[PDB]
Parts: C-alpha cells; structure tokens; sequence
C-alpha cells in the first residue's frame, strides 16, 4: 500500500486546444464480467486490486 | 456548385491556420533566425547539447 517516498519529475505527455471549461472529473475503472483467472465459478462482476 | 468557406475567431485556441513558411538552414554564418515561433539573430552551429 501506499506512494513510495521518493523524487520523481512528471514528463509532458500531450496537449489538447480544446477550449471547454472544466469544473469536474471521474476515472474509469475496468469491471471483469467473470473471472480474475480462468477456471472459477463465482457469478457477476469483479474488480483487480 | 458553390461552397461558402466561413471562419470562426471564437475564445477557444486558434487551431485550423495555413501553412507555414520554411528554408534551407545554414550554419557557421550570422543570420537572422525563427524556429517555430522563437526568433532571434546569431551564429547557428552543430552542438553538443
């Protein structure tokens, strides 16, 4: 668990001219239908930790 | 057939513009210089950076 203590110096990735107003976000997450490895059985959605 | 080109400066970055001059690029002699954007005057040379 946990950030690491440490230094470490984020990279310009890209830049979008996009121009609308942000005021909010949320993240995305993966949902598995079924299983975390093959050969289970239980029914529904999962999620890796 | 007709078609109407029409343009928007709205507050949103510039972002359609038409193409951009270009030349041959000489080194070991003063000149005057822009590279994309940044101007200046100088003696150009290879380095070592």
């Amino acid at each position: 668990r946990d950030l690491p203590q440490g230094f470490s110096a984020l990279e310009p990735l890209v830049d979008l001219p996009i121009g609308i107003n942000i005021t909010r976000f949320q993240t995305l997450l993966a949902l598995h239908r079924s299983y975390l490895t093959p050969g289970d059985s239980s029914s529904g959605w999962t999620a890796g930790a | 057939r007709v078609v109407v080109l029409s343009f928007e400066l709205l507050h949103a970055p510039a972002t359609v513009c038409g193409p951009k001059k270009s030349t041959n690029l000489v080194k070991n002699k003063c000149v005057n210089f822009n590279f994309n954007g940044l101007t200046g005057t100088g003696v150009l040379t290879e380095s070592n950076k």
